[PDB]
């Protein structure tokens, strides 16, 4: 279990920029693997981003080239900037993290990272509203 | 040393050990890569516990553990010291202090059939948890009531194990994963 403090969701005008950011517990930060998530109303949720404790990072498609993760190791922070926001980002956004105090490394393949299989803690959800 | 470590016959083993029942190979005095164990195919993972996947490579004067069998993809995180659920409650569980990798990956093409696959199953009811790397393959009816159970089916008289049922066709979370865990 890891506690996941989660924050930055607003609203902004379309092709505007928001930021959101994650604060996480333990000592072995470093080795989780994190992920970002969102869910519309009415749609599934959806994987966004994730960066494993290699630091390579995985995007779903509707997102490369707008959004990035990335994370501040030495503060047990991820970051998911949002730039070129579009109404169809509009959506309630999730944190997850894989942790544990013996986790020494993390990974896994692109589709396994997206999804909510490989995280056992999320963090509690913030809204970001893109306006036309 | 330079004489290759037999992984290939853990993780490409053609069938796989069912999670209540897993299988235990042991590997010694050999030198491997962990690069080949875990090929990053997209839905797999690979998590280590206390070491680095690169104390992998030389078993020249190691002995590791290879645990393997099949769960379902919701379950893949139990595999991993403190957790809990079906799995890690009753089927496999690792110690506190585990030290070592696992890596899963989605076996779908594998274990998988349009009927349903029948031979993998897990235990559900147990009257306690697993101790670490215990393993208990009975299949006496569990009492869930009051009513004593004399080895016969019934109202609150559970057969002990459920079937996992892969169809390939199953969702994201349902479908068969294989597992190898490796400890030292
Ligand atoms: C399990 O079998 C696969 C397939 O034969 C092995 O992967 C192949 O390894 C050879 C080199 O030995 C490569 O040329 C192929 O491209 C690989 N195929 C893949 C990655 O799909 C794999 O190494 C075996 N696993 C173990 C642990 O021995």
């Amino acid at each position: 279990q890891v506690q996941l403090q989660e924050s930055g969701g607003g609203s902004v005008q379309a092709g505007g920029s928001l930021r959101l950011s994650c604060a996480a517990s333990g000592y072995t930060f470093s080795s989780y693997c994190l992920g970002w998530f969102r869910q519309a109303p009415g749609k599934e949720r959806e994987g966004v981003a994730a960066i494993d404790s290699d630091g390579s990072t995985s995007y779903a498609d509707s997102v490369k080239g707008r959004f990035t993760i990335s994370r501040d190791n030495a503060k047990n922070t991820l970051y998911l900037q949002m730039n070129s926001l579009k109404p169809e980002d509009t959506a309630m956004y999730y944190c997850a993290a894989e942790g544990g105090p013996s986790l020494s490394y993390c990974t896994g393949g692109y589709g396994f990272l997206l999804s909510g299989l490989m995280y056992n803690s999320w963090g509690q959800g913030t809204q970001v509203t893109v306006s036309s | 040393c330079t004489n290759l470590c037999p992984f290939g016959e853990v993780f490409n083993a053609t069938r796989f050990a069912s999670v209540y029942a897993w299988n235990r190979k042991r590997i010694s005095n050999c030198v491997a890569d962990y690069s080949v164990l875990y090929n990053s195919a997209s839905f797999s993972t690979f998590k280590c516990y206390g070491v680095s996947p690169t104390k992998l490579n030389d078993l020249c004067f190691t002995n590791v553990y290879a645990d393997s069998f099949v769960i379902r993809g919701d379950e893949v995180r139990q595999i991993a010291p403190g957790q809990t659920g079906k799995i890690a409650d009753y089927n496999y569980k690792l110690p506190d202090d585990f030290t070592g990798c696992v890596i899963a990956w989605n076996s779908n093409n594998l274990d998988s059939k349009v009927g349903g696959n029948y031979n993998y199953l897990y235990r559900l009811f147990r009257k306690s948890n697993l101790k670490p790397f215990e393993r208990d393959i009975s299949t006496e009816i569990y009492q869930a009531g009051s009513t004593p159970c004399n080895g016969v089916e019934g109202f609150n008289c559970y057969f002990p194990l459920q079937s996992y049922g892969f169809q390939p066709t199953n969702g994201v979370g349902y479908q068969p994963y294989r597992v190898v865990v490796l400890s030292f």
